[PDB]
């Protein structure tokens, strides 16, 4: 639900929020399978990667409404690297509009200074690496081994 | 008179990233802490002196 491919990143975490008619051996043997499918990648510094919550009550129907009845459902929360295309799009849309000033005028003349603009673009720029260096897999045989790029 | 307009500049500025500054915990480690003691010191060898 948020449209960036999740396979550009590797996960920091996830959370999975199940519902109703939950059998807890049947969500074992799903992520047992998920954390060895390998289209899941994980962050090389978490190996738990995970957190569950089972509910015993499934979701209602609604009047109108626009989803159907199920007997059990699954909300997941997740954080990865793959946000980070957001940043690069932030990043991206100011160097258009902001380098030739467009619209700066309206914040302006309503209590900005021109001062935070600019600092919070630093935090955001500062952001995009602070995401770039949790992402990567740990320093390894860094001095010892031989090359591997010509 | 020369009609025509005078001269107006444009409202273009150039960008760079600051050469920002934040922490990082991770980057201060390259290297893993050695192992426990895996060897007995309680052991005797029951001489009847």
């Amino acid at each position: 639900m948020v449209k960036c491919d999740p396979r550009h990143g590797k996960y920091m975490a996830c959370c999975l929020l199940y519902r109703g008619d939950v059998v807890p051996k049947d969500v074992n043997a799903a992520i047992a399978t998920i954390k060895t499918k390998r289209s899941i990648q994980f962050v090389d510094w978490c190996p738990t990667g995970f957190k569950v919550g089972i509910n015993y009550q499934p979701p209602t129907v609604v009047p109108g409404g626009d989803l159907a009845k199920v007997q059990r459902a699954v909300c997941m929360l997740s954080n990865t690297t793959a946000i980070a295309e957001a940043w690069a799009r932030l990043d991206h849309k100011f160097d258009l509009m902001y380098a030739k000033r467009a619209f700066v005028h309206w914040y302006v003349g309503e209590g900005m200074e021109e001062g935070e603009f600019s600092e919070a673009r630093e935090d955001m720029a500062a952001l995009e690496k602070d995401y770039e260096e949790v992402g990567v897999d740990s320093v390894e045989g860094e001095g010892e081994e031989e090359g591997e790029e010509y | 008179h020369v009609p025509g307009g005078g001269s107006v500049q444009i409202v273009y500025k150039p960008v760079d990233l600051s050469k920002v500054t934040s922490k990082c915990g991770s980057l201060g480690n390259i290297h893993h802490k050695p192992g426990g003691g895996q060897v007995e010191v309680k052991s005797e060898k029951l001489d009847f002196k």
